């Protein structure tokens, strides 16, 4: 009896089972990088000079 | 930084159990892999 | 008696040591509500219950030893001879097949449904059928109407010659503008609005006038009705030599008070079942079924200008949507109105809705008793429900933004299942030992979903399937949502007896479930209790005591009433490129999330005097709640704004004691009566990150270590007669000094906690020949409310076109300084000002009741009997709140639906 | 009926 | 016996005149498949029943007297103890429930189910347990497999090595190609479309071989598999002084024998209760649940090139979808394609399709008898089923057109419901005349409904909500259908007899219905009938006659088997501007409907000789149709094309006799027989405005007055001899003449009906001591069907791709011109050498049981009997139909699927 | 399976 459920209609956090779930979570963290580096996020170090 | 770790520990854990069922899609996964440990470096490096 | 708690066998009442309390058939049946928890306020000792809406289809709220946490549910575990439901569907039950309902409140009574018994279980068993040479039918039957409890907030508004001349004096209409001037033209031209529309061009000043100075109108005869309710039922009662049965078919049509619909109606029938095949097998079913349709009042909650409570408050009085007939028209008019505004009869006429639920329980068992003690029994359940709902809005009527019409089809389907599996072995070991040992295994399942589809674009009334809309770009999306979970659990029990005067039981319960996190899934829960019977063994007789028992348990059990899927780290769409679609990390989830465990402690005695005349039962318990779930702020190396995990702790500590009593005349009279009482104080003992305090974001409280979770808000210090501002006080800087400026640093916890600490209830009841009488009181004191009418009811400046209080006529000014009320150019904030003492004591029910005697039908063999009764519930309620209703809310009185008071009268046949 | 959210209210 | 035919209670066997056949409980039981009506083939006289697909979810279609009509409906009345049924709700029925089935087929039984009853209708009783000391428990279990019942059509195609020379010398591959040129390089060139696509790009040549040429390929096992069937059931039947129960839950899990899926599963439940409340009332319920997922082949019935038994007889033997494991891979390969084609498990598994459906029947009556003689019933009953599908289409798979996916959810819901009550009343006048006098009054109610939701464009498989596909221009309208109908009905009837001889009875019945038209919605139906038992009066005693009975009867019944809504004139959407819409009629209605008025005149006797040994009854019937529907091409004065009004008329005549039959050979053995035969010609009176030949369009059929509806078709004369051309006859010109040009002017009349006219079926069984053996058998002759796969399987030109038959290599060229097949350059048309003689005698089923004996079970008080047995379904059949089974079908043979037969084994524990 | 609807049948 095994008794876990997954949610239905979002995917959540595990080892990956298949090869397009791995290049989506790729793309996923290439637009997670888009917002994290940005020229945004460097001007506190260039107006300290 | 912790994004990266998901990634990185996951496809590691994928390409340990034989989920990708050609060659070409472990060629692959092994360059994806490769290119998240970069992300995790300039995610390090970043803070230090 | 004989009550059957958990599993198993019932054992006895005066050998239980958990503290159950039991509620005979005379309190559930002949109620005119659908709700069947509300007929249960005051009865049973330590269970708060608030119903917090009038509508048909609310449902009450039940607390049984307070709040025992601040971060996730709070109402108990309903159980229906078996497997688990919910109100809803306990709603769509006759209940006048419920035999019992027995509250079990204390461990070593409730920690053998763990992980889910931290609040409680109540457990209503269903009615069986006596075994008797021929059956009996018994027809019931009741018509009675409802109304509004009470119209005191009338009493203090403005009427239209009042509210013209403050409205003038305020500068709303204008600088230089006067009444005579404001009433003749300017607002008495609405025949500039009546004169576009066809339907009431050449009916305007001549069979409905808008706008009428003469005599002011009512709001409440256009917003609120008389409403009436009916109610029958036809019930089989039979047995033979092992067989026996219950049948029974039912109706029961409820419709609202006010004007804006909502209805509860339901048509149901019960078989139960139940017969021995041989010398070592009984099997039996229980079915039921329903087809309910609901309907409820959308609008109350909510702030909109000409509806509900808010709308018989502030609507200006020389607005008259009647026609010259004294009967509702179709549309009314306010000033700078684009289109007129439909009132309550069009506007349900214009938007239909309708619901069909069909529901069925079926559950079954079948024991088999092979030694002379053993028993085996297994029992399997489902629970089916499919509604279809569908709500339209109709095309081309005039008074709207747009002549298309709407539609919106919805199905749902709940399916749950249960399993469960026991044994249990009773022996004696000499001639004054005795034990029991049970032993079984549970399994809970559920799964639900949501299907809906919409569509719009449409120009006729005939031409509405949902394939007839239009295309392009009047079409959106379906919704669909679906949840599921399930348990399993293996449980175990014994009861060692002494001879007659020492009990002793000790439990213990592991359950795993779905929605435990992926690192604790097993739980681990017990038990252990003692009930001694001081009477039996050392004082064996007396003149005055009949009866002396004590008791005393400990338990732990937890409270699984966390999400279904708040364990787990979900992904979402996080998209790159506009070909392919990303996927990135959303909740970060915690794998170790626990069931907030819990454990109680309970020590309590009772006792009987003058030959079970007098009874009296004391209780004190402490309940201490450990891992809390809430929904934390996170340090910056998470990565995320969110964990939601288990932190801290709280406790409640309560004393609750019941007396019973019977007083006498004659042989004929019979006097009796009960009243029980409740005392709850808690506080919470710890937080988060080494916090001390924490206020929710926006919801008007703090979690303060050491006290109760109070109201957090500004303190009132009233006006001054110098300026004639307001003054708050500040937390601190005692000399107190009041400032007239307000800022956010002005809030302090105000020393009034959030649950009502004393609650009670006391019954009386008379009897004479046949005809009797009783009354039920219920009281609920130490309860604050936020009264939110009164934001709008009674400011100065802004909302002016709204009525008024009257007490803003004497306003502060140069000529008039002594007063206290502010002045008219001000805006009043949310403090202490408008909490209100929401303490009320209700007469629930008062009811007279009549059997017609036996000598009547002798002849006759066809009727038995009949009786004849009248009900009056809600008949009084005295308090100190300004709102309509003291009940109907909690931390917040907004635009409510009030209880309402009835009458019904009823007969039953028994023939 | 409708028209008009007149709201200045708090959270229940 | 004692037969329930309508209402009121039953009378006897040997007293009704109106030829009734009752079945048994013995051949309902212990069947192999879902639908109930194909165990009986040949078992009642004058009634055939043809499964036209071998899907578990396949629904029989039963004719009873012929058919009765063109243009209506010919399926009889099903009920099931009371109210009405489909047979996909009977199929939902454990058939372990069904005491008895009698078929009422004559007027005067039928007659009181007027508008409805003109096909016959069915009787379906429930089993209600019998009153004993200790109740039974019954536990039955099977399983077995399935497989297709011929595999001869494959004797006849060609291999690879002769279809590659037939295809180079046919000049399809080129004009100077030739093998070894096209074997070796242009086709085995597949590696050109499997090095493209990544997950067998490196696989070619090593692990998968797409086109292979030394040996060919199983294409019946990579299109057809053997699938399991199981079955069980606990039922426990008991009583006591007036109450009787009889409960019983079952499962069925039935698998397709195609690779394509196709499975029945069903989970169900019955409670029959009837207990007697006291001296003058009783009440009983029937009460049924089910829980059934079906799923059906759909591609069956249509030409797709490579699935069904055209993929099987078509497909050419040179391509290989197996690996070198003898496995089914993921796709093979065809010439020419763009994409590999993908094999049927790969589709089944990117193709999901999940359906669950749950049905309740609720069934109630109340009977009070106050006199003597009186018998009031009223009786309710409810029949809720609420279905719930989904199909998606899975995203991200290469072998497909786009990576995108698809869903699509659907919601149904059917209730029906019924209302019947009776006043019976019978008395006696003297010592020697009897009455019987019943009225009653019942309602008819039925409304359903569904609705469909959806979207498309997904890219992830988890992320397959509804409410998650892609906006824009990938989202469309959803799907809503309603239907509903009522009928309200009086109905008497007398029964009179005399001493014993004479019975005569009488009734009579008034129908209102919805879907009459307006102008005539109350029908008056009547019917008389008689039965006179000549051997209790005329002769007193014989040595060899020992019972004879004489009846006969004349009624009118009539079928409202029309539509729900044909009787008005339709308004549709027509618009003139951009802005409103506009409304015009399209169907133009009639207001004077019909309900297609028959009836029949009946005539029969029965004779029993021997002291009961041998029995025969002779039935001679005339059944005459009236008023028929036809959609029939109106006038141009009408200003529409069709008018759907009541026109024609029809009769048939025919002769069903019935002989039974035992043998023995001592006092243990014991033999018996059974034979029944129908004959049944029809034939058409009359039809529209005066016409005497009617043909319907691109059907195939013609309706000719004098004759039954025959195939309507050209000739056949063969080739010649000289140049080889295909010769089709003249209507006409006799010398006959033929003409090698076909036109559409060469189709005449073919002598051969559509309906088979000779139905029957004999049976034969044995039985030594305790073990059994019975043998039924079943035959149709005089039916002709339609080869549609012989279109593409002997085709000279055109479709040469496909696999051919044998008899394409002695085609007639120069060298070779005494052949009976035409040359290569020709297409074959449709004509009468596609007509195949579908004539077929199948065995239905051989059983053999065993009961184990009762001296086996002596000490042990627990288990009190068992039985074994072994069944054979469809064992053997001949015919001359080529086409895999000459039964699935009518008028058309497609790519069908044919019947199975199947082997099952099982117990049954009566402990 | 699918692929080609390869008719030229006639009406059921």
């Amino acid at each position: 009896c095994e008794l876990d459920r997954d949610p239905e209609g979002k995917d959540f956090q595990q080892p990956y089972t298949s090869f397009v779930q791995t290049k989506q979570n790729r793309d996923g963290l290439y637009a997670l990088l888009r917002n994290t580096e940005n020229p945004r996020m460097h001007f506190y170090q260039e107006l300290q000079s | 930084n912790q994004q990266a770790n998901a990634f990185v520990n996951n496809t590691e854990a994928a390409l340990q159990n034989q989920v990708y069922k050609n060659s070409t899609e472990i060629a692959n996964a092994k360059s994806f892999l490769a290119e998240g440990k970069v992300l995790q470096a300039l995610a390090i490096w970043r803070l230090m | 008696q004989v009550v059957v708690l958990g599993y198993g066998t019932g054992q006895k009442l005066s050998t239980v040591s958990g503290s159950v309390a039991k509620v005979s058939s005379e309190k559930l049946a002949e109620k005119p509500v659908a709700n069947i928890m509300d007929a249960l306020q005051g009865q049973v000792a330590g269970m708060q219950v608030m119903t917090t809406s009038g509508d048909p289809t609310a449902v009450a709220s039940v607390e049984i030893h307070g709040t025992g946490s601040l971060g996730a549910s709070s109402a108990p575990l309903y159980i229906v001879d078996g497997m688990q439901t919910s109100l809803d569907v306990v709603a769509t039950m006759n209940p006048n097949d419920f035999e019992s309902m027995s509250v079990l409140k204390d461990a070593s009574a409730t920690s053998i449904y763990g992980a889910r018994a931290a609040n409680g279980v109540v457990f209503i068993q269903t009615k069986k059928g006596k075994m008797s040479e021929r059956g009996r039918i018994t027809f019931n039957a009741s018509y009675g109407i409802s109304q509004i409890l009470n119209t005191k907030p009338l009493d203090n508004m403005m009427t239209g010659d009042e509210l013209l001349d403050f409205q003038v004096k305020a500068g709303f209409w204008g600088n230089n503008q006067t009444v005579q001037k404001v009433k003749d033209m300017i607002l008495a031209g609405a025949e500039d609005l009546y004169g576009n529309y066809d339907s009431l061009k050449d009916e305007y000043g001549k069979t409905l006038f808008p706008v009428d100075f003469n005599h002011d109108a009512d709001w409440l005869k256009a917003l609120f009705k008389t409403a009436p309710t009916s109610q029958g039922d036809i019930s089989f009662s039979g047995g033979s030599q092992g067989t026996s049965y219950y049948a029974s078919i039912g109706y029961f049509d409820q419709e609202g008070m006010a004007r804006e619909p909502a209805n509860f109606k339901r048509y149901s029938g019960r078989l139960n079942f139940e017969s021995r095949i041989n010398e070592w097998l009984k099997v039996g079913a229980n079915l039921s079924g329903a087809i309910a349709n609901r309907r409820s009042a959308d609008y109350f909650g909510k702030y909109y200008m000409g509806s509900g409570t808010f709308g018989v408050l502030t609507m200006p009085r020389y607005y008259n949507p009647f026609d010259v007939n004294g009967d509702l028209a179709d549309v009314y008019y306010m000033y700078g109105a684009t289109r007129p505004s439909m009132t309550e009869p069009y506007f349900a006429k214009m938007r239909p809705f309708s619901s069909e639920s069909h529901q069925a329980n079926v559950n079954g068992f079948a024991q088999i008793t092979p030694i002379k003690g053993l028993t085996l029994k297994a029992q399997a359940g489902v629970d089916i429900t499919n509604t279809r709902t569908s709500s339209k809005r109709m095309p081309n009527n005039p008074y709207d933004s747009t002549p298309l019409g709407e539609r919106r089809e919805r199905a749902y389907r709940d399916v749950s299942k249960s399993f469960t599996n026991t044994a249990e072995y009773k022996f004696s070991i000499d001639e004054k030992h005795d034990l029991t040992a049970l032993m079984g295994h549970e399994y809970i399942e559920y799964e639900g979903d949501v299907i809906g589809a919409s569509s719009k674009g449409f120009e006729s009334d005939k031409l509405m399937l949902l394939s007839q809309g239009k295309t392009g770009n009047s079409l959106s999306l379906p919704e669909h949502r679906v949840a599921e979970y399930a348990y399993l659990s293996f449980f175990s029990r014994f009861n060692y007896g002494f001879d007659k005067w020492m009990y002793i039981d000790f439990s213990v319960r592991n359950d795993q479930s779905s929605r435990f996190g992926s690192n604790n899934r097993s739980a681990w829960f017990y038990s252990v209790g003692g009930m001694f019977d001081i009477y039996n063994k050392f004082i064996q007789e007396s003149n005055w005591l009949s009866d002396l028992r004590l008791k005393m348990s400990y338990g732990t059990t937890g409270n699984s009433e966390i999400g279904n899927y708040n364990h787990q780290a979900l992904v979402t769409v996080n998209n790159y490129t506009e070909d392919a679609m990303g996927l990135s990390i959303s909740t970060a989830g915690n794998p170790d999330l626990s069931w907030e465990k819990q454990s109680q402690f309970n020590f309590g005695l009772a006792a009987g005097a003058f030959n079970n005349r007098l009874s009296a039962e004391v209780d004190f318990y402490v309940r201490t709640t450990n891992d809390m779930l809430i929904d934390v702020p996170m340090p910056y190396i998470s990565g995320f704004f969110s964990q939601y995990q288990n932190v801290g702790s709280m406790k409640n500590t309560g004393v609750d004691l019941s007396l019973k009593g019977t007083i006498y005349q004659n042989k004929d009279w019979n006097v009796y009566a009960s009243a029980n009482f409740n005392y709850n104080r808690q506080e919470i003992t710890k937080l988060f990150f080494g916090l001390n305090k924490y206020m929710l974001p926006n919801t008007g409280t703090i979690w303060e270590i050491g006290y109760p979770n109070s109201f957090y808000m500004a303190e009132y210090a009233g006006i001054d007669k110098k300026t004639g501002k307001q003054l708050w006080y500040v937390p601190g800087q005692v000399d107190k000094v009041t400032t007239s400026q307000y800022s956010a640093d002005l809030e302090t916890r105000i020393d009034k906690s959030v649950t009502p600490p004393i609650t009670g209830g006391f019954s009386l009841g008379a009897s004479w020949k046949g005809l009797s009488l009783d009354a039920d009181f219920a009281y609920i004191v130490g309860k604050w409310m936020i009264n939110n009418d009164r934001y709008f009811t009674e400011n100065g400046g802004g909302l002016m076109q709204l009525n008024k209080d009257k007490m803003l006529l004497n306003a502060w000014t140069e000529d008039n300084k002594e007063t206290d009320v502010p002045k008219l150019g001000q805006s009043p904030q949310f403090d202490t000002h408008l909490l209100e003492n929401a303490s009320f004591l209700r007469l629930k029910n008062l009811k007279l009741t009549y059997v017609l005697p036996n000598s009547l039908f002798a002849g006759q063999n066809v009727i038995g009997g009949a009786r004849v009764y009248l009900m009056a519930r809600n008949l009084l309620t005295v308090t100190k709140y300004k709102g309509f209703d003291p009940e109907a809310g909690g931390n917040v009185g907004k635009n409510q639906y009030p209880n309402s008071k009835q009458y019904v009268a009823g007969i039953q046949l028994s023939f | 009926g409708t028209g008009g959210s007149t709201g200045t209210t708090s959270a229940g």
